[PDB]
Protein backbone atom coordinates (compact mmCIF):
# COMPACT_ATOMS: atom_id res chain seq x y z
CA UNK A 1 0.00 0.00 0.00
CA UNK A 2 2.85 2.40 0.91
CA UNK A 3 5.75 2.56 -1.12
CA UNK A 4 8.28 5.45 0.44
CA UNK A 5 8.05 8.80 3.02
CA UNK A 6 6.52 11.58 1.72
CA UNK A 7 8.30 14.67 0.24
CA UNK A 8 7.34 16.89 3.30
CA UNK A 9 7.36 15.64 6.66
CA UNK A 10 8.62 17.27 9.91
CA UNK A 11 7.56 16.72 14.03
CA UNK A 12 7.72 19.48 16.15
CA UNK A 13 9.13 19.48 19.80
CA UNK A 14 7.65 17.71 22.68
CA UNK A 15 10.16 18.74 25.05
CA UNK A 16 10.61 23.01 25.20
CA UNK A 17 13.24 24.17 27.95
CA UNK A 18 13.94 27.67 28.77
CA UNK A 19 17.12 28.92 29.10
CA UNK A 20 19.05 29.45 32.15
CA UNK A 21 19.62 32.41 34.37
CA UNK A 22 23.04 32.50 37.24
CA UNK A 23 22.65 33.83 40.36
CA UNK A 24 24.97 34.28 43.44
CA UNK A 25 23.89 32.94 46.64
CA UNK A 26 25.61 32.09 50.17
CA UNK A 27 24.37 28.42 50.97
CA UNK A 28 23.67 29.07 54.79
CA UNK A 29 20.65 31.76 54.07
CA UNK A 30 19.92 30.50 50.40
CA UNK A 31 16.07 31.11 50.84
CA UNK A 32 15.94 34.82 52.18
CA UNK A 33 18.49 36.06 49.30
CA UNK A 34 20.13 36.26 45.55
CA UNK A 35 21.82 38.45 43.80
CA UNK A 36 23.14 38.93 40.17
CA UNK A 37 26.16 37.37 38.53
CA UNK A 38 27.70 39.28 36.01
CA UNK A 39 30.43 38.94 32.80
CA UNK A 40 33.63 40.43 33.69
CA UNK A 41 35.55 41.42 30.77
CA UNK A 42 39.05 37.52 26.56
CA UNK A 43 35.50 37.50 28.84
CA UNK A 44 35.43 35.49 31.84
CA UNK A 45 33.07 34.93 35.06
CA UNK A 46 33.95 34.53 38.65
CA UNK A 47 31.80 34.72 42.04
CA UNK A 48 32.11 36.77 44.24
CA UNK A 49 34.04 36.75 47.47
CA UNK A 50 31.16 37.70 49.71
CA UNK A 51 29.47 34.42 48.09
CA UNK A 52 29.84 30.81 47.46
CA UNK A 53 27.31 29.26 45.81
CA UNK A 54 25.86 29.01 42.26
CA UNK A 55 22.00 29.17 41.49
CA UNK A 56 20.53 27.74 37.91
CA UNK A 57 16.72 28.32 37.43
CA UNK A 58 15.04 27.11 34.73
CA UNK A 59 11.59 25.32 32.81
CA UNK A 60 10.88 22.64 30.95
CA UNK A 61 7.55 22.27 28.71
CA UNK A 62 5.67 19.00 28.40
CA UNK A 63 3.31 17.82 24.75
CA UNK A 64 1.74 15.22 23.48
CA UNK A 65 3.11 13.17 20.92
CA UNK A 66 0.47 12.92 18.98
CA UNK A 67 -0.57 16.31 18.29
CA UNK A 68 3.15 17.13 17.33
CA UNK A 69 3.19 16.81 13.60
CA UNK A 70 3.47 19.53 11.81
CA UNK A 71 2.95 18.75 8.01
CA UNK A 72 2.66 15.21 5.90
CA UNK A 73 2.02 15.14 2.37
CA UNK A 74 -0.10 11.82 2.75
CA UNK A 75 -2.88 10.68 5.10
CA UNK A 76 -1.89 7.10 4.79
CA UNK A 77 1.55 7.53 6.40
CA UNK A 78 -0.21 10.05 9.29
CA UNK A 79 -3.19 7.24 10.01
CA UNK A 80 -0.25 4.23 10.26
CA UNK A 81 1.63 7.14 12.19
CA UNK A 82 -1.13 7.35 14.73
CA UNK A 83 -1.36 3.34 14.85
CA UNK A 84 1.66 2.66 15.70
CA UNK A 85 1.53 5.01 18.21
CA UNK A 86 -1.53 3.84 19.66
CA UNK A 87 0.17 0.20 19.80
CA UNK A 88 2.48 1.93 21.91
CA UNK A 89 0.71 3.42 24.44
CA UNK A 90 -1.17 0.46 25.07
CA UNK A 91 2.06 -1.88 25.99
CA UNK A 92 3.97 0.98 27.77
CA UNK A 93 2.61 4.52 28.61
CA UNK A 94 5.61 6.70 27.66
CA UNK A 95 6.58 5.52 31.09
CA UNK A 96 10.79 4.21 30.55
CA UNK A 97 11.43 7.44 28.71
CA UNK A 98 9.99 9.12 31.09
CA UNK A 99 12.14 7.76 33.92
CA UNK A 100 14.89 8.24 32.10
CA UNK A 101 14.27 12.04 31.48
CA UNK A 102 13.37 12.96 35.51
CA UNK A 103 16.67 10.54 36.06
CA UNK A 104 19.08 13.30 33.82
CA UNK A 105 17.70 15.62 36.22
CA UNK A 106 18.00 13.92 39.32
CA UNK A 107 21.54 13.18 37.98
CA UNK A 108 22.21 16.92 37.63
CA UNK A 109 23.81 16.36 34.13
CA UNK A 110 23.13 19.70 33.14
CA UNK A 111 25.75 21.14 34.83
CA UNK A 112 27.99 20.39 32.42
CA UNK A 113 31.29 20.90 33.88
CA UNK A 114 30.08 22.88 36.90
CA UNK A 115 29.25 19.34 38.66
CA UNK A 116 32.75 18.85 39.22
CA UNK A 117 34.97 19.86 42.01
CA UNK A 118 31.09 21.14 44.10
CA UNK A 119 30.72 19.61 47.58
CA UNK A 120 27.32 20.19 48.20
CA UNK A 121 24.46 20.20 45.26
CA UNK A 122 20.55 20.16 45.68
CA UNK A 123 17.74 20.35 43.44
CA UNK A 124 14.66 21.46 44.11
CA UNK A 125 11.03 20.35 41.27
CA UNK A 126 8.12 22.68 41.43
CA UNK A 127 5.03 21.91 39.39
CA UNK A 128 1.72 23.50 40.19
CA UNK A 129 2.63 24.91 43.41
CA UNK A 130 3.46 22.14 44.86
CA UNK A 131 7.42 21.86 46.17
CA UNK A 132 8.69 18.04 45.76
CA UNK A 133 11.30 16.99 48.12
CA UNK A 134 14.68 17.71 47.25
CA UNK A 135 17.69 15.35 45.48
CA UNK A 136 21.39 14.70 46.80
CA UNK A 137 22.69 14.71 43.39
CA UNK A 138 26.27 13.02 44.64
CA UNK A 139 24.81 10.15 45.14
CA UNK A 140 23.37 9.21 41.44
CA UNK A 141 25.74 8.11 39.08
CA UNK A 142 25.66 9.31 35.41
CA UNK A 143 26.23 6.00 34.02
CA UNK A 144 23.25 4.16 35.72
CA UNK A 145 19.21 4.61 35.79
CA UNK A 146 17.51 4.46 38.95
CA UNK A 147 14.09 2.44 39.16
CA UNK A 148 12.46 2.95 42.47
CA UNK A 149 13.12 6.30 43.77
CA UNK A 150 9.42 7.53 44.77
CA UNK A 151 9.83 11.08 44.08
CA UNK A 152 11.06 10.43 40.39
CA UNK A 153 8.24 8.16 40.35
CA UNK A 154 5.42 10.67 41.37
CA UNK A 155 7.03 13.15 38.64
CA UNK A 156 7.40 10.53 35.29
CA UNK A 157 3.99 8.98 36.47
CA UNK A 158 2.77 12.57 35.63
CA UNK A 159 5.19 13.23 32.78
CA UNK A 160 4.56 10.11 30.99
CA UNK A 161 0.41 10.80 31.33
CA UNK A 162 1.11 13.93 29.61
CA UNK A 163 2.96 12.61 26.50
CA UNK A 164 0.43 9.96 26.04
CA UNK A 165 -2.54 12.33 25.84
CA UNK A 166 -4.25 11.86 28.96
CA UNK A 167 -3.23 15.29 29.73
CA UNK A 168 -2.87 18.50 27.58
CA UNK A 169 0.24 20.52 28.79
CA UNK A 170 2.76 20.03 31.87
CA UNK A 171 4.78 22.52 32.85
CA UNK A 172 7.82 21.92 35.28
CA UNK A 173 10.43 24.39 37.08
CA UNK A 174 13.23 23.38 38.41
CA UNK A 175 16.21 25.03 40.43
CA UNK A 176 19.55 24.11 41.39
CA UNK A 177 22.52 25.10 44.14
CA UNK A 178 25.84 24.30 43.67
CA UNK A 179 28.62 24.86 46.21
CA UNK A 180 31.75 25.67 44.49
CA UNK A 181 33.41 28.01 47.03
CA UNK A 182 34.76 31.72 47.10
CA UNK A 183 35.93 33.11 44.00
CA UNK A 184 35.62 30.05 41.92
CA UNK A 185 34.68 29.90 37.88
CA UNK A 186 31.39 29.28 37.05
CA UNK A 187 32.22 28.45 33.70
CA UNK A 188 29.04 29.60 31.39
CA UNK A 189 28.34 29.12 27.78
CA UNK A 190 29.83 30.08 25.10
CA UNK A 191 28.55 31.82 21.52
CA UNK A 192 29.38 31.58 17.96
CA UNK A 193 31.22 33.89 16.17
CA UNK A 194 31.28 34.02 12.42
CA UNK A 195 38.71 36.13 17.83
CA UNK A 196 38.55 35.68 21.25
CA UNK A 197 35.98 33.60 23.75
CA UNK A 198 32.76 35.63 24.02
CA UNK A 199 30.23 34.51 26.63
CA UNK A 200 26.65 34.57 26.74
CA UNK A 201 24.41 37.15 28.14
CA UNK A 202 20.90 36.69 28.95
CA UNK A 203 19.03 39.30 30.67
CA UNK A 204 22.05 40.84 31.78
CA UNK A 205 23.12 38.14 33.86
CA UNK A 206 25.12 35.04 32.46
CA UNK A 207 23.18 31.85 31.71
CA UNK A 208 23.21 28.69 29.61
CA UNK A 209 21.43 27.88 26.16
CA UNK A 210 18.83 25.82 25.84
CA UNK A 211 20.14 23.58 23.38
CA UNK A 212 23.25 22.70 26.12
CA UNK A 213 20.69 21.71 28.51
CA UNK A 214 18.24 19.65 26.19
CA UNK A 215 21.53 17.76 25.05
CA UNK A 216 21.31 16.60 28.80
CA UNK A 217 18.35 15.95 29.07
CA UNK A 218 18.14 13.38 25.80
CA UNK A 219 21.34 11.23 26.70
CA UNK A 220 19.22 8.45 27.91
CA UNK A 221 19.83 5.56 24.66
CA UNK A 222 21.48 2.64 25.98
CA UNK A 223 19.99 0.43 23.36
CA UNK A 224 22.69 0.80 20.82
CA UNK A 225 24.68 -2.64 19.01
CA UNK A 226 27.78 -2.00 20.60
CA UNK A 227 26.52 -1.23 23.95
CA UNK A 228 28.76 -4.35 25.87
CA UNK A 229 31.60 -3.18 24.76
CA UNK A 230 31.55 0.70 25.87
CA UNK A 231 29.14 1.13 28.70
CA UNK A 232 28.09 4.76 28.40
CA UNK A 233 25.06 6.51 27.83
CA UNK A 234 24.62 8.27 24.04
CA UNK A 235 22.18 11.52 23.41
CA UNK A 236 19.81 10.32 20.99
CA UNK A 237 20.42 11.01 17.59
CA UNK A 238 19.50 9.84 13.97
CA UNK A 239 22.89 8.65 12.52
CA UNK A 240 23.44 7.76 16.52
CA UNK A 241 26.48 9.86 16.84
CA UNK A 242 28.65 11.10 20.19
CA UNK A 243 30.94 13.77 19.81
CA UNK A 244 32.76 12.41 23.20
CA UNK A 245 34.82 9.54 20.90
CA UNK A 246 34.76 9.94 17.35
CA UNK A 247 32.57 6.85 15.99
CA UNK A 248 29.21 6.47 14.59
CA UNK A 249 27.22 3.94 16.65
CA UNK A 250 25.14 3.59 14.14
CA UNK A 251 25.62 3.60 10.62
CA UNK A 252 23.28 1.51 8.81
CA UNK A 253 20.24 -0.86 9.56
CA UNK A 254 20.09 0.40 12.95
CA UNK A 255 19.55 3.72 12.14
CA UNK A 256 16.59 6.04 12.54
CA UNK A 257 16.13 6.06 8.59
CA UNK A 258 15.71 1.95 8.33
CA UNK A 259 13.95 1.60 11.22
CA UNK A 260 11.04 3.62 10.67
CA UNK A 261 11.44 2.51 6.82
CA UNK A 262 10.99 -1.10 8.18
CA UNK A 263 7.63 -0.46 10.66
CA UNK A 264 5.78 1.68 8.46
CA UNK A 265 6.64 0.67 4.98
CA UNK A 266 6.62 -3.07 5.74
CA UNK A 267 4.65 -4.06 9.03
CA UNK A 268 7.09 -6.12 11.01
CA UNK A 269 7.12 -5.98 14.84
CA UNK A 270 10.26 -4.81 16.06
CA UNK A 271 11.75 -5.06 19.33
CA UNK A 272 10.83 -3.16 22.50
CA UNK A 273 14.41 -1.25 23.12
CA UNK A 274 14.40 -0.26 18.82
CA UNK A 275 10.36 1.08 19.31
CA UNK A 276 12.16 3.08 22.82
CA UNK A 277 14.69 4.67 20.17
CA UNK A 278 12.02 5.46 17.43
CA UNK A 279 9.49 7.28 19.64
CA UNK A 280 12.71 8.78 21.42
CA UNK A 281 13.64 10.46 18.26
CA UNK A 282 9.99 11.48 17.80
CA UNK A 283 9.83 13.19 21.28
CA UNK A 284 12.81 14.95 19.64
CA UNK A 285 11.79 16.00 16.17
CA UNK A 286 13.09 16.99 12.42
CA UNK A 287 12.61 17.24 9.36
CA UNK A 288 12.40 13.65 7.13
CA UNK A 289 11.82 14.35 3.64
CA UNK A 290 12.68 12.11 0.54
CA UNK A 291 13.48 13.27 -3.04
CA UNK A 292 10.67 12.09 -5.15
CA UNK B 1 56.76 -4.17 37.79
CA UNK B 2 53.59 -5.31 38.60
CA UNK B 3 50.29 -3.05 37.86
CA UNK B 4 47.35 -1.10 38.98
CA UNK B 5 44.46 0.51 36.28
CA UNK B 6 43.20 3.56 37.10
CA UNK B 7 40.13 4.25 34.18
CA UNK B 8 38.72 7.61 33.10
CA UNK B 9 35.32 6.97 32.30
CA UNK B 10 34.05 8.44 28.70
CA UNK B 11 30.70 10.38 28.35
CA UNK B 12 30.54 12.37 31.43
CA UNK B 13 30.34 16.08 30.18
CA UNK B 14 34.24 16.90 30.48
CA UNK B 15 36.54 15.93 28.58
CA UNK B 16 39.12 12.97 29.84
CA UNK B 17 42.21 15.68 28.83
CA UNK B 18 41.15 18.34 31.91
CA UNK B 19 40.12 15.29 34.32
CA UNK B 20 43.64 13.91 33.68
CA UNK B 21 45.46 17.87 34.44
CA UNK B 22 43.13 18.73 37.16
CA UNK B 23 42.45 15.60 39.95
CA UNK B 24 45.44 12.75 38.49
CA UNK B 25 48.55 14.96 38.41
CA UNK B 26 48.31 16.71 41.63
CA UNK B 27 47.70 13.92 43.52
CA UNK B 28 50.20 11.84 41.37
CA UNK B 29 52.76 14.67 42.18
CA UNK B 30 52.96 14.16 45.92
CA UNK B 31 52.51 10.71 46.18
CA UNK B 32 55.47 10.30 43.92
CA UNK B 33 57.63 12.62 46.11
CA UNK B 34 56.93 11.59 49.26
CA UNK B 35 57.67 8.24 48.20
CA UNK B 36 60.03 9.20 46.27
CA UNK B 37 61.20 6.14 44.71
CA UNK B 38 60.77 6.71 41.20
CA UNK B 39 57.91 5.19 39.86
CA UNK B 40 56.28 5.53 35.78
CA UNK B 41 52.81 6.17 34.56
CA UNK B 42 51.63 3.61 31.73
CA UNK B 43 49.80 5.32 29.50
CA UNK B 44 48.30 2.37 27.16
CA UNK B 45 46.29 2.90 23.93
CA UNK B 46 48.63 5.98 23.30
CA UNK B 47 47.57 5.91 19.79
CA UNK B 48 49.19 8.49 17.07
CA UNK B 49 51.39 11.49 17.03
CA UNK B 50 49.24 13.14 14.56
CA UNK B 51 47.49 12.74 17.38
CA UNK B 52 48.43 12.49 21.24
CA UNK B 53 45.01 11.35 22.19
CA UNK B 54 46.50 9.84 25.87
CA UNK B 55 43.41 7.78 25.76
CA UNK B 56 40.95 6.78 28.80
CA UNK B 57 43.09 4.32 30.51
CA UNK B 58 46.02 5.05 33.16
CA UNK B 59 48.41 2.42 34.79
CA UNK B 60 51.11 3.02 37.42
CA UNK B 61 54.22 1.21 37.38
CA UNK B 62 56.13 0.05 40.28
CA UNK B 63 58.61 -2.30 40.99
CA UNK B 64 57.74 -4.11 44.99
CA UNK B 65 53.83 -5.26 45.33
CA UNK B 66 54.34 -3.71 48.60
CA UNK B 67 56.06 -1.60 45.83
CA UNK B 68 52.34 -0.14 44.30
CA UNK B 69 50.17 -1.07 47.66
CA UNK B 70 52.70 1.30 48.49
CA UNK B 71 50.38 4.15 47.49
CA UNK B 72 47.26 4.28 48.99
CA UNK B 73 45.62 4.82 44.85
CA UNK B 74 41.96 4.21 46.71
CA UNK B 75 41.34 6.35 48.84
CA UNK B 76 43.08 8.81 47.28
CA UNK B 77 41.54 9.48 43.61
CA UNK B 78 38.81 8.72 45.40
CA UNK B 79 36.10 11.00 46.25
CA UNK B 80 35.89 11.68 42.52
CA UNK B 81 34.44 8.36 42.16
CA UNK B 82 32.33 9.42 38.98
CA UNK B 83 35.03 10.80 36.39
CA UNK B 84 38.14 7.96 37.43
CA UNK B 85 38.04 4.45 38.41
CA UNK B 86 40.51 2.68 40.05
CA UNK B 87 40.61 -1.32 39.77
CA UNK B 88 41.87 -3.68 42.45
CA UNK B 89 44.36 -6.06 41.05
CA UNK B 90 47.62 -5.55 41.07
CA UNK B 91 49.09 -7.23 37.68
CA UNK B 92 52.45 -8.62 37.04
CA UNK B 93 52.47 -7.11 33.24
CA UNK B 94 55.32 -7.50 31.14
CA UNK B 95 54.25 -6.62 27.61
CA UNK B 96 54.25 -2.61 29.01
CA UNK B 97 55.98 -0.08 27.44
CA UNK B 98 57.78 3.19 29.44
CA UNK B 99 57.01 6.55 28.40
CA UNK B 100 58.85 9.56 28.05
CA UNK B 101 59.60 13.25 28.23
CA UNK B 102 60.23 15.20 25.15
CA UNK B 103 60.69 19.18 25.44
CA UNK B 104 60.21 21.25 22.64
CA UNK B 105 62.12 24.93 23.44
CA UNK B 106 60.49 28.21 24.45
CA UNK B 107 59.35 30.70 22.50
CA UNK B 108 61.31 33.44 20.33
CA UNK B 109 61.12 36.50 22.58
CA UNK B 110 61.19 34.06 26.05
CA UNK B 111 63.93 27.91 14.43
CA UNK B 112 61.48 28.13 17.25
CA UNK B 113 58.57 27.65 14.62
CA UNK B 114 60.63 24.64 13.48
CA UNK B 115 60.87 23.20 17.01
CA UNK B 116 57.36 23.98 17.18
CA UNK B 117 54.46 21.93 16.08
CA UNK B 118 57.58 18.78 15.94
CA UNK B 119 56.45 18.04 19.74
CA UNK B 120 53.14 19.64 19.67
CA UNK B 121 51.21 17.03 18.21
CA UNK B 122 50.49 15.42 24.74
CA UNK B 123 50.34 18.81 26.60
CA UNK B 124 49.58 18.35 30.51
CA UNK B 125 49.35 21.46 32.13
CA UNK B 126 50.84 21.85 35.33
CA UNK B 127 50.14 24.91 37.83
CA UNK B 128 53.49 25.34 39.64
CA UNK B 129 53.81 26.02 43.92
CA UNK B 130 56.90 28.75 44.00
CA UNK B 131 57.04 30.63 40.48
CA UNK B 132 53.15 30.82 40.27
CA UNK B 133 53.54 29.77 36.56
CA UNK B 134 51.53 27.45 34.37
CA UNK B 135 52.61 25.67 31.70
CA UNK B 136 52.61 22.05 29.48
CA UNK B 137 54.62 18.88 30.05
CA UNK B 138 55.07 16.76 26.36
CA UNK B 139 55.23 12.74 26.57
CA UNK B 140 56.49 9.97 24.18
CA UNK B 141 56.00 6.61 24.07
CA UNK B 142 59.55 4.51 24.55
CA UNK B 143 62.06 1.52 24.44
CA UNK B 144 64.20 1.53 27.35
CA UNK B 145 62.64 -0.83 29.63
CA UNK B 146 64.35 -0.54 33.07
CA UNK B 147 62.55 8.17 36.46
CA UNK B 148 61.32 11.40 38.09
CA UNK B 149 58.37 13.01 40.27
CA UNK B 150 56.12 13.68 37.39
CA UNK B 151 55.96 10.11 36.38
CA UNK B 152 58.05 9.98 33.73
CA UNK B 153 61.74 8.99 33.29
CA UNK B 154 64.61 11.31 34.44
CA UNK B 155 66.50 13.33 32.00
Amino acid sequence: TLKSRPENLSFARCLNTTEAKFWQTDFLKRHTFKLPLLITDSQSCTLSTECDTLRIDFGIKVLPVKESMYSCSDYNYRTAIYQKIDEYIAEDGFLTLAKRYVNNIANARFLWRNRKGAEIIETIVTIEDKEYPSFNSKSFNLDTFVEDNATINEIAQQIADTFAGKREYLNIYVTCFVKIGCAMEVYPSQEMTFKGKKLFKFEGSAGMHSQKINNALRTIDTWYPDYTTYEFPIPVENYGAARSIGIPFRPDTKSFYKLIDRMILKNEDLPIEDKHYVMAILIRGGMFSKKQ
Amino acid sequence: MFSQILIIKPGTGISPNIIISEDIFPVLHSLFVEHDKKFGITFPAYSFDKKGHLGNIIEVLSEDKEALASLCLEEHLAEVTDYVKVKKEITFTDDYVLFKRIREENQYETHIKKKNQQIFCAYIKVKSASTGQSYNIFLAPTDIKHFSAYGLLRG
